[PDB]
């Protein structure tokens, strides 16, 4: 196993993950520009993103370094939502700066040095540009509208965002200080407009088992269930699938007909008029459901299944090892209701009051996985947007700030630490460079002015890539919710941090 | 790098320009032929957009550019496949250079997307409006199409066909997009073109109904994606006889599935039965399916899905793969349905008058022999299509490449009306409709060089017009031998260039 | 074939061996940096200790595979100087080499070197303290079990971790001789907590065997019962599936299992527990009848597991049904069901005092590399008081020690003349060469940083202060509060000193023509 | 850049195989070389310790070691390799210094650090001994004169070289006796038996035949005036197309001059030491052999040596012409004598005269001047082992070997020190080990049991002594009969510490067009 020492796996670190870093840049801001994407070894129907997330799940990349990045961009991705091709780059900015710094003498363990006491720096300058907003349902409202779409605008759809924000903001304005994704239950579903994707208030199943099983009801018990029919499940009530004799195996069907029809009885008999079922349901005690005003729903929702265990009340049926005994899902409205295209089933009176079903309509589903790609991450914000309710002045605004304040306490400090922390609040800086650039205008003329505007020091005035010119941070939208950045001030030092201890790469590869 | 993108969507520019080129040439029946080997290695001799990108072709981005091109031309129109890919390089010629004189891609894109917006803004406003409603200016505008254009000889006749399916698919006053949808392309065996027909219910292809009714009033149409044969093991029945002291024991529950599906059939009722085929399902029990003929349905056995599709949504027969799903509702009522020889040779099973969901008509395609049954298929389609596009944007417009000429000459002034980083963009973009002409003005012939020259100056003085003869292929009127853009085949065109490229100007 | 000559064969040993030193030597304390580990799969992993590394690193080059094989030993009783080792077994390496290639002898410093190791030993075991105490130990454990979670995993103490890793220890510690071994205490990786969610266990524990959660789960006695003889009807590894003559004959089936579960309860509750450990995983279906019947059995575990924590109370395992006996049953001070995790399920938290031969500390943490390297740090925090149990022993240095070390060994140099005085000469400066090296890993001159503390020990004796391996500005090694029992840094010398010389062993460095294919 | 690493190193590689070529020294070790040059020519060359001016070097620091080569030879006269010996010492730990992340800067006041202590304990391995002592001067001489040319003449040359010191011996332990004070003058002739130690000045002239003076009362030479004559500083318009007229010309000219030469021997002068210049021919061929008419010793264009010492000793000065006369600015003579012993060699011996307190001109004879540089570089390095016995009053240990001594402990001033350059003393303090192991460098076979015993042979002596290097046998290196003042060793390492010095600040690359 060949170790790699320092410039070895460090130039191979800076080569990929900047040019990792770089790609996503390219596709940082809005006006990031499109990226066709070219896959790497499979896949070759391209897409072309304005995310670089995409890049970094769609291309596979050797270097290891580089293969830390797109896990980092997922950390963003999953837990944070936006921030991701963002917090890739910003360590490459910071690697940037070690290109130098290693071959400039300064050993990685000082490099991490100052970005150690930096990264907050930063932090509290964005501490500083964290700034309540959200502190009223009003402003919670449009603090949401401010970031929840912010989230949507370099993720390639940010159009249809109007009425998504719309619906991402309302289910959220409906959590009402208690986030819940679950009680959101998230249907990507054909069908319709784009501009039809919908919230109900309830929970909702893209599954319908047909209308051969009670539609619509009110007050009714749904059976919450892994419970199988022709799936021959525990507790005999005639013969299940077994040869026990020569003729056994002929008493199975007739007597597993009496067994789904008394796994309709032990189904049926929680009293309920919807049996919704994660697995198999023969049509037999289907219809038979049917029959007894049940509404048997068959391979319902796996999450589906689970958000109605979590939304409405409902408790799974351990696969029918509550043959009689589960705790069921109460909804008191029962409707089977055509959003888009597609007749979807709506449950209203579930247990929980934030309970909800998001149906994202794809005219599309490409849009619509991307509705629902920029649906969640922006749920991640608002979540994180809920429990804070804030803001900080993107577009470089804070950037800079940051940038200045922890340049000139790079100014006060700086000793081995400004070596890193000089390095650290340029790529504060040059950052700023990046979305402008992407917006295609002078950075070193509104950086630079933008470094003015925040040696001033500046919550205003940041480059705006909608203008692709300095521009107000007033919380117009384009000022960003403290929640990412403050995740990517963490997460993005980290992965440049991470490769400046560990230089020494064994390699049995 | 953005510059290995660039030389990467420089290669896009270029190879966008490149395979798109033999369409440039190729614009028009005046636009030439190109012989074209294929992956097969064969000679493939074809004039037209749609068919050139798609036949050979290769793995650049661009090639995958170009294959949309024409393609979203065809989900809007079916008319302009050429056209929509002269548009393109045309920009491709706006587009390079303003990268290497110093403008952004994006504000370059969002100029020609913009400048699209301000561009083809007066299109329209050029444009004059004809009655959607009134056959005739719908027949006019078609038909003047076709009288521009290659397909005449069934089209008079059957353009008035596709107008009479036209007229009665127009509900509304733009009479929408007049979706294609709405009218049926069907085809009769034995007949000829004159036996080509317009049935609101639906014309089906063959029937199988052996006893049974081959003309069946206030027909309830059945669709069977069921079996009448017992499920298949080894048979087309259930009976697999093994023993015979078992076969008495067998005989017991195999008589039901023959007679109850098909007595279902009329235990609903059923005037009419669909019935996928029985290689599309697993077997038919023509035993049980004579039983049900003659039962006094009408069964379609063996019936195509694609028409059962159309019968499905179009004359509402709805879904049945099942008995859960067999009822007398999911079945269509046909108004009439009879199984047709008449109309020349072999039979059609014509659901005659349905309840249809929009308005339904099958216009079946018919001639003395295949290739006239064929040429009755662009002699009612090419002119659906032209009034599927002068529908769905209301004004019609002088065509020829005058509005590519005229507009040309008009939005450089107004680009550079505009200052801003963008006017040398827009006007860029401006300038690229005066190439499509150029490249007609070239291929009927003589000089291009001089055609676009006057007529941008006379679309500074005559307009509408001076403009280009795809016959003359100079300076002339697309008035005074007719030339007709219904505006979506113009209108069309106008966007797909810009997105696309706007996008592979986006592209990295 | 290839014949090398002499220095040629070393020359030959040098290539990799000192590129492999050099890679410890950026290791070495906070101020060095960690060896990623990309695998012959690809596998990409931050790794530490050389012979963990160097077992990741494959070894083709001779030299390089005593290191694994050297810094084995070196780990067990020692915890550091694994990745120390290779330093100075890359150190004294070229010292010789020049040596060798100034004319001197393989036959002359060689043995100076050893001849230096004891003489640096002998000083070495004056530096700080040869003395230790259960009490005192925990302050130098303290600033190991803050620092050895403190380096590897995290870089903050974490407390349960660390003086339970110490415990531990302190727990078998005076089980046997005073004296714990490595194994006496086990460190069990999982994770359904964070790092810091750890269980300290005097015996082992498992996930219990969960047939279905809602089945009561309970823990009694203090005892176990485990079981390779049935608990309940045992099933081996083998479907059982349902035949019965009759439609009532299935819920005649139902009574054999519940009563064969109790019957076999009863006969597991007066010999021990009323739970299994049983080396047969029974039906799910029929155990949850039984987890009806309560009295949870611990099933589907593996067969070593009722060996191993049968052993890990000193008992046995019941071989069969008529074999069933309290002894054939393990033990436990306290078996307990706690939850694995904080949401989990509630694993068999099995505290065995009616024996320890191993007192396992379970460790959860976020990730695995982390508790991974929680584990591997608690290994070595776990390793350097396993010196600790057999002399109470530390000392204050690689840049005080040893550069005191070499200052003895220095001008002994010239003492020695004739042979071993180039030994000597080349034995002290390379004990410096490991704050030098340090130095080099860190942000100083590995020059200045040794004259540093080389100025320093031309004034402090046996030095409790020396350079920085925790990267301070001041150095003080008992302040930096590095911390190293001086039976490590001894057994290291002898560990370290050791490759070196091993690699002039016989006369025949005679290949085939493959030394190493 | 790397321009500064290559050509130092460069620097420390291309002067160092010359400095390792260099030692063989002391005695019979290696084989001859009789060199084909980089030319061609074909030379032979033995005894290394002149070698090292003759070897022929170029690149910077290669050429700069024989440039060194003579710092030893320049001063002292005595182990002239001493100094080209250590240029490699130094050489030793530049490339490991600048390797080993120690500076240039570091590496430069390292080699002063190491050369300040070294030479401190070198003074403690320098016995004192007496600067005027016979012995002292004799034995000194005799050792170098044991290693130097002649070895049996040693016994005329040591007690000559303390006679001719002694006489200008100005007893200190500081500068005195220098090489322009002795005055070591060549005649062919007599013998190195016949070299003759003389008190007073003897200057070596070109004398015309004999029937000159050998004989007293002479004023001395060291005169530039010509003697004007008609057709020489005289106007004659006498002219010259026919022969006769042409032929008047030169007997006016050769008639008149006898006269003058006459005036010349009336000032008393018997010798005539004649500006190298010419006024017209200056003093004319008529004019000479006319002054040989006189008796008068006379050389046309004499040497600047007898220029210079006859104005340092007897004081002399030009004087104007003999019609003019003379300011007697020439100094006082008496006896000027021309020795001929079989009539060899032209030799002008004033006996007693002015004279400076100093300035013995000793005659160094023989059948022939091989015979007599056999004498003269033996005499002179005598009287520099001795002047440098003048210079430093000490006997050390000779041929190197005290840098082995100096080795060990300066290896204690590498802990002393504790500083970063005590770690480049260090590496120096064992590089001082090289020397006596490496002049066994180059005779022949089997050859290792020389290297490290020399090393160990002081090492195992503790830091008391070790075997003679130029000698041999286990003894005190210090005290043999090879033996040199404090002086020649204090001097080599001075000398090389410099011009190594500078190779660390020789740096990038840079050349004058």
């Amino acid at each position: 196993a060949d170790e790699e020492r320092a410039e070895t796996a460090r130039l191979t670190s800076f080569i990929g993950a900047i040019a990792i870093g770089d790609l996503v840049k390219s596709t940082l801001g809005p006006k990031g520009m499109d990226k066709i994407l070219l896959s790497s070894g499979r896949d070759a129907s391209l897409m072309v993103t304005n995310d670089g997330a995409t890049i970094l799940k769609n291309i596979g990349v050797d270097n290891p370094a580089a293969k830390v990045l797109v896990d980092m961009s997922r950390v963003q991705d999953d837990e944070v939502g936006d921030g991701t091709t963002s917090v890739t780059v910003l360590a490459a900015e910071l690697l940037r700066e070690a290109e130098s710094l290693i071959a400039k003498k300064i050993h990685p363990q000082t490099i991490i040095a100052g970005w150690r006491e930096a990264t907050k720096a930063a932090r509290e300058a964005l501490l500083s540009s964290a700034v309540d907003h959200g502190s009223d349902e009003v402003k919670f409202r449009q603090d949401l509208m401010n970031i929840a779409g912010t989230t949507l605008s370099s993720k390639l759809l940010t159009h249809h965002k109007d009425h998504f924000t719309k619906l991402a903001v309302e289910a959220v304005l409906r959590l009402k200080g208690s986030g819940n994704l679950e009680a959101i239950h998230i249907i990507k579903k054909l069908g319709g407009s784009l501009a039809d994707s919908y919230l109900d208030e309830g929970f909702l199943l893209d599954k319908k088992i047909g209308v051969n099983q009670p539609k619509r009801i009110e007050n009714a018990k749904i059976l919450i269930a892994n419970t199988g029919m022709d799936t021959d499940k525990i507790k005999i009530f005639g013969s299940r699938v077994r040869v026990d004799s020569t003729a056994k195996v002929a008493e199975i069907e007739h007597a597993e007909k009496e067994k789904m029809k008394e796994k309709v009885e032990r189904i049926l008999k929680h009293g309920i008029n919807c049996f919704i079922n994660r697995q198999l349901i023969y049509n037999y005690p289907e219809q038979l459901f049917g029959a007894a005003g049940v509404m048997a729903i068959e391979h319902a929702d796996f999450a589906g299944v689970e958000r109605l265990a979590l939304v409405t009340g409902g408790e799974i049926a351990s696969t029918f090892d509550h043959p009689e005994l589960v705790k069921l899902g109460s909804c008191k409205l029962i409707e089977e209701v055509m959003i888009g295209e597609d007749k979807l089933i709506h449950f209203s009176g579930v247990a929980l009051g934030e309970a909800c079903t998001i149906v994202l309509r794809g005219a599309t589903q490409q849009i619509l996985d991307e509705a629902e790609r920029s649906l969640h991450d922006a749920l991640c914000v608002l979540a994180q947007t809920v429990k804070d309710s804030r803001t900080v002045y993107g577009g470089g605004c804070s950037e800079m700030l940051m940038a200045h304040a922890v340049t000139q306490l790079a100014n006060r400090t700086p000793g081995k630490e400004a070596v890193a922390m000089e390095s650290y609040a340029k790529a504060l800086r040059m950052l700023p460079t990046i979305i402008a650039d992407n917006a295609g205008y002078d950075s070193a003329d509104l950086v630079a002015q933008l470094r003015a505007a925040h040696s001033e020091g500046n919550t205003t005035a940041g480059l705006d890539m909608r203008e692709g010119t300095i521009g107000d941070m007033a919380i117009l939208g384009i000022t960003e919710s403290f929640q990412v950045k403050r995740q990517v001030l963490l997460s993005a030092a980290e992965a440049a941090e991470v490769i400046l201890r560990v230089d020494n790469i064994i390699k049995a590869a | 790098d953005r510059d290995k993108p660039a030389q990467i969507r420089f290669s896009n520019i270029s190879a966008a320009k490149a395979v798109a080129d033999a369409i440039r040439t190729s614009l028009g029946p005046k636009g030439m032929d190109k012989m074209i080997q294929d992956g097969k290695g064969d000679v493939t001799i074809t004039n037209d957009g749609a068919t050139i990108l798609k036949q050979m072709q290769v793995l650049h981005p661009a090639a995958r550019m170009l294959v949309e091109l024409s393609k979203a031309q065809d989900i809007e129109a079916g008319d302009g496949t050429t056209s929509v890919v002269i548009i393109a390089g045309s920009l491709l010629d706006s587009c390079t250079k303003l990268l290497q004189k110093g403008i952004h891609p994006t504000i370059i894109s969002e100029s020609f997307q913009k400048a699209l917006e301000k561009g083809i803004e007066i299109l329209t406003d050029m444009s004059r409006p004809v009655e959607l409603s009134d056959r005739e200016t719908l027949l006019n505008s078609a038909t003047t199409s076709l009288n521009s254009k290659v397909v005449s000889q069934y089209s008079s006749l059957l353009s008035p066909m596709s107008v009479n399916a036209v007229m009665k698919v127009i509900d509304p006053a733009t009479a929408t997009s007049v979706d294609l949808r709405d009218i049926k392309i069907v085809k009769k065996l034995g007949g000829t073109i004159d036996d080509c027909e317009l049935v609101e219910g639906l014309v089906l292809t063959q029937k199988v109904s052996n006893s049974g009714i081959t003309r069946v009033e206030k027909a309830k149409i059945g669709l069977i994606q069921f079996c009448l044969s017992a499920p298949k093991t080894d048979m087309d029945n259930q009976i697999v006889v093994s023993d015979y002291a078992q076969m008495d024991r067998v005989l017991r529950e195999e008589r039901a599935y023959i007679l109850n599906l098909v007595k279902q059939i009329k235990k609903t009722g059923c005037n009419v039965l669909l019935i996928q085929k029985s290689i599309l399902r697993d077997a038919l029990s023509d035993l049980a399916l004579h039983f049900l003929n003659k039962m006094k349905i009408m069964v379609i056995k063996d019936i195509e899905r694609e028409d059962i599709e159309f019968i499905c949504k179009t004359i509402g027969t709805k879904p049945v793969a099942h008995i859960d799903q067999f009822t007398a509702d999911m079945l269509g009522s046909a108004e009439l349905a009879e199984e047709v020889n008449l109309n020349g040779s072999g039979k059609l099973l014509k659901i005659t008058g349905c309840a249809s969901p929009g308005k339904t008509v099958t216009i079946v395609v018919r001639g003395s022999n295949k290739l006239v049954i064929e040429e009755a298929e662009r002699s009612i389609h090419d002119a659906l299509c032209v009034i599927r596009c002068l529908v769905k944007k209301r004004a019609l417009i002088a065509g020829g490449g005058a509005p590519e000429i005229e507009l040309a000459l008009r939005l450089t002034e107004y680009s550079r009306t505009l200052s801003g980083m963008e006017s040398y963009c827009v006007r860029a973009f401006a300038d690229a409709m005066e190439v499509i002409p150029s490249t007609l003005a070239e291929n009927a012939g003589l000089n291009p060089i001089s055609t676009v020259t006057e007529l941008r100056n006379r679309h500074a003085q005559g307009e509408k017009t001076a403009g280009i003869n795809v016959r003359k292929g100079g300076i002339s009127n697309i008035l005074e031998e007719l030339v007709v853009q219904p505006l979506l085949v113009s209108v069309s065109a106008l966007t797909l260039a810009t997105e696309t490229v706007r996008s592979i100007l986006k592209i990295d | 074939k290839s014949r090398l000559m002499g220095l040629e064969a070393l020359k030959s040993h040098i290539m990799a061996a000192k590129a492999v030193a050099n890679t410890m030597r950026t290791s070495l304390g906070p101020n060095g940096l960690d060896k990623m580990m990309v695998d012959k799969d690809g596998d990409v992993t931050v790794t530490n200790d050389g012979a963990t590394i160097l077992s990741m690193m494959d070894v083709d080059h001779q030299i390089a595979k005593l290191m694994v094989e050297l810094s084995k030993s070196q780990d067990d009783e020692i915890g550091d100087g694994t990745t120390g080792v290779v330093v100075l077994a890359g150190a004294l390496l070229e010292e010789a080499e020049q040596l060798l290639d100034r004319g001197i002898h393989p036959i002359r410093i060689a043995d100076g070197y050893e001849q230096a190791a004891r003489v640096a030993i002998e000083h070495l075991d004056k530096i700080s303290d040869s003395v230790l105490v259960d009490i005192k130990d925990t302050e130098p454990l303290i600033q190991t079990a803050k620092t050895t979670l403190g380096s590897k995993v995290v870089n903050s103490c974490h407390r349960q971790m660390a003086e339970i890793a110490v415990n531990a220890v302190l727990t078998v510690a005076d089980m046997e001789r005073r004296d714990v071994d490595f194994e006496l205490i086990k460190v069990e990786g999982k994770v359904g907590g964070r790092l810091e969610d750890t269980k300290l266990i005097k015996g082992v524990i498992v996930d219990k065997d969960f047939s279905h959660p809602q089945m009561p789960k309970k823990v009694e006695d203090a005892k176990i019962a485990i079981l390779t003889c049935p608990f309940e009807p045992p099933k081996p590894k083998t479907k059982h599936k349902l035949d019965v003559t009759s439609v009532e004959d299935y819920k005649a089936l139902q009574k054999y299992e519940k009563e064969k579960f109790e019957e076999m309860i009863q006969q597991i509750k007066e010999t021990g527990a009323n739970l299994a450990i049983c080396q047969w995983g029974f039906d799910d279906e029929a155990n949850h009848l039984l987890l009806q019947n309560n009295l949870p059995a611990v099933r589907w575990v593996g067969g070593p597991e009722i060996e191993l924590i049968a052993i890990a109370t000193g008992g046995r395992i019941v071989p069969r049904f008529s074999e069933l006996t309290a002894e054939k049953l393990g033990f436990a001070g306290l078996v307990q069901e706690i939850s694995f995790g904080t949401t989990k399920d509630k694993m068999l938290v099995i505290e065995q005092c009616k024996n320890s031969r191993a007192v396992t500390i379970f460790i959860r943490g976020g990730n695995k590399m982390i508790i991974e390297e929680a584990k591997r740090s608690l290994h070595d925090a776990l390793c350097v008081i396993r010196n600790l149990i057999r002399d109470n022993r530390v000392v204050y240095g690689g840049g005080a020690a040893e550069i005191s070390c070499a200052l003895a060994v220095s001008q002994e140099a010239d003492k020695c003349p004739t042979l071993e005085q180039y030994a000597m000469r080349a034995f002290a400066d390379a004990l410096e060469v490991i704050p030098m090296a340090l130095s080099e890993n860190s942000g100083m001159n590995p020059i200045q940083t040794m004259t540093e503390v080389r100025a320093r020990q031309v004034k402090e004796m046996n030095p409790a202060l020396g350079i920085d391996c925790l990267h301070k500005g001041t150095n003080d090694m008992k302040q930096q509060h590095v911390i190293e029992t001086l039976i490590g840094k001894k057994q290291q010398i002898s560990l370290a000193t050791q490759m070196v010389r091993m690699i002039l062993k016989i006369d025949d460095i005679r290949k085939p023509g493959e030394s190493e294919e």
